[PDB]
């Protein structure tokens, strides 16, 4: 009876729940998943008062839950995701990049690859050329497509890159008439507008309205397991969900199967997110890792190397078929 | 029960077996 | 490139222990048989280190080499790593046991208190198919004026600092520099731009050790 997933979710809001504070007219969209699974296969060599904060840092807290849960219930989360059905799409991937022969603790090499599946490939970091290629060549390949260039620029002494993927494409048991989809002009903001293929489908749906987190909750599901759920705020009463969402509430709404025949309108989507963890991170308590105390003893023993930069990616599209999101995330580990 | 999505929101792809949060992002200006 | 077996006699590394060995970490210069000087981020956190001289290569063993425990460090009053633009990146570590100045490690010599750095100075950073060995480079110096420039680095850069070039590896590589006949050396890396080094417009930046001269004597003399 595995799980660790809560704990996931809320860090999915820890961080959400931060973009939202910065900007208000921009479009959010990241993958939990993905990411907290990068630094949690990192905090295998992580250690002390670094894998403390590149941790707990993510509401994954120690005195609660043991490492080896934290670990255990991973490589069982993602070995159980990567082996999906027919009608779905889910597939991820782990891979980090090190020179050859390189001062890989023994130990740390055997985790992240039984616990994590991950991928060892002793990349040449002298010229770059041949590094930051190579390595987003990796996550097109599982990305169908979707990002075949995570990734520009890295430092030449960069001593170590970690990254993983993460493609999906699912359909609506019950898709949208690719005709009934009228051109509808979006309500942007107080004065925008802007004009997109809005889908329109009328009958049964598990759409929901709760007082807590004010707005109208829609379930709608995928062949294969999988669920997108859709939150629609008060007019004005916006900040409300984003500082309303969390684990407790949802589980509760992942339960609710009860349906009531409305109307519906969904816009066709398709956007793209990049950023750097750089400070996100830190501003939730990992610039531990990104400081003068890296402690990667367990990644390599040669010498010290660091965090440099985070590296996160993420694609979406909605369509009356359905949805064929993807997503990654790039780690840069460089001296003292 | 007449019901839109044409404004900014919050969307959450979550997988059923492990209830994983696969993706989650918000969309305002298409 | 990679610099000749013996070439500086008065470099060192500082090393960290982890698991049953050392990691190297910072450069250093030698400044008497007691005392090296590095950067003061280097001693940052708690390890335990030691210092080696007459070094080429931090995983053989030449035999023309030795070894030597640090008792205790002593970092600027000044310092804190929050704020390492403010300078005061620099430190001396006393080495428990002294040592014997072979042909191979001599000491250092550092330059005039107050003595300024002219622009286009040569001056050459040392340090640590490839993988581990004392390398070094040419990083000439960059005027002041310029590196404080709003086009270059801006107030962070200081006066009781140094900009050459305009990096990772070696973190606290010396830097040496040729004034006309001498040659001791002028800065210790203090720090690099957020890019690393393929940011123009923006070099590493030394410490000025010659700003903090007369303080490593009142230092080494308390004792």
């Amino acid at each position: 009876f595995n799980k660790i997933t809560p704990n996931l979710a809320e860090f999915a809001f820890s961080l959400y729940r931060q973009l939202a504070h910065q900007s208000n007219s921009t479009n959010i969209l990241f993958s939990p998943v993905s990411i907290a699974a990068a630094f949690a296969m990192l905090s295998l060599g992580a250690k002390g008062d670094t894998h403390d904060e590149i941790l707990e840092g993510l509401n994954f807290n120690l005195t609660e839950i043991p490492e080896a849960q934290i670990h255990e219930g991973f490589q069982e989360l993602l070995h159980t995701l990567n082996q999906p059905d027919s009608q779905l799409q889910l597939t991820t991937g782990n891979g980090l990049f090190l020179s050859e022969g390189l001062k890989l603790v023994d130990k740390f090499l055997e985790d992240v690859k039984k616990l994590y599946h991950s991928e060892a490939f002793t990349v040449n970091f002298g010229d770059t050329e041949e590094a930051k290629k190579q390595i987003n060549d990796y996550v097109e390949k599982g990305t169908q497509g979707k990002i075949v260039d995570l990734v520009k620029e890295l430092d030449r002494d960069t001593v170590f890159a970690l990254v993983n993927y993460i493609f999906f494409k699912g359909k609506w048991e019950r898709p949208f008439e690719v005709k009934d989809t009228e051109e509808e002009d979006f309500h942007v903001d107080q004065v925008t507008t802007v004009k997109v293929p809005m889908m329109k489908r009328l009958g049964m749906f598990n759409i929901q309205h709760s007082k807590k987190l004010s707005s109208w909750v829609l379930l709608m599901k995928y062949l294969g397991n999988a669920t997108a759920i859709f939150f629609l705020p008060d007019e004005g009463k916006l900040q409300h969900l984003e500082n309303e969402l969390t684990h407790d509430i949802i589980t509760k709404f992942l339960e609710n199967e009860d349906r009531r025949s409305a109307s519906l309108h969904l816009p066709k989507l398709s956007i793209t997110g990049t950023y750097d963890l750089k400070s996100v991170l830190g501003q939730l308590g990992i610039t531990k890792v990104f400081s003068n105390g890296a402690d990667l003893s367990g990644v390599t023993e040669e010498a010290p190397l660091k965090l440099s930069k985070a590296v996160h990616k993420a694609v979406l599209t909605i369509d009356e078929k359905g949805t064929e999101a993807a997503g990654a995330m790039f780690l840069e580990a460089i001296p003292m | 029960p007449e019901v839109k999505f044409n404004k900014p929101f919050v969307f959450l792809i979550i997988e059923q077996n492990t209830k994983a949060p696969l993706f989650m992002g918000r969309v305002v200006n298409p | 490139t990679e610099a000749q077996r013996n070439s500086w006699p008065s470099q060192i590394s500082l090393q960290y222990r982890s698991g049953s060995s050392w990691a190297h970490t910072c450069g250093g210069t030698l400044i008497r048989q007691n005392w090296v000087m590095t950067a003061a981020h280097c001693v940052d956190r708690e390890l335990t280190f030691r210092v080696v001289v007459g070094e080429h290569n931090l995983n053989q063993n030449d035999g023309t080499e030795q070894y030597v425990g640090v008792q205790k460090i002593v970092v600027h009053p000044y310092w804190n790593t929050d704020d390492v633009a403010a300078g005061y990146d620099i430190a001396l570590l006393r080495l428990a046991q002294s040592v014997t100045l072979n042909s191979y490690v001599q000491l250092g010599v550092l330059p005039r208190a107050g003595t300024i750095l002219a622009n286009n100075s040569p001056c050459y950073i040392t340090g640590w198919q490839l993988a581990q060995t004392l390398q070094q480079a040419y990083l000439p110096t960059v005027d002041y004026a310029i590196c404080s420039s709003s086009s270059y680095w801006g107030s962070t850069v200081k006066n009781s600092m140094v900009c050459a070039g305009g990096c990772q590896g070696d973190s606290g590589g010396p830097l040496h520099c040729l004034v006309n006949g001498q040659y001791a050396v002028h800065g210790v890396t203090s720090f690099v731009s957020r890019l690393g080094c393929n940011v123009t417009r923006k070099p590493t930046v030394f410490t000025r050790v010659s700003a903090y001269i007369s303080w490593i004597n009142n230092v080494i003399a308390s004792n």
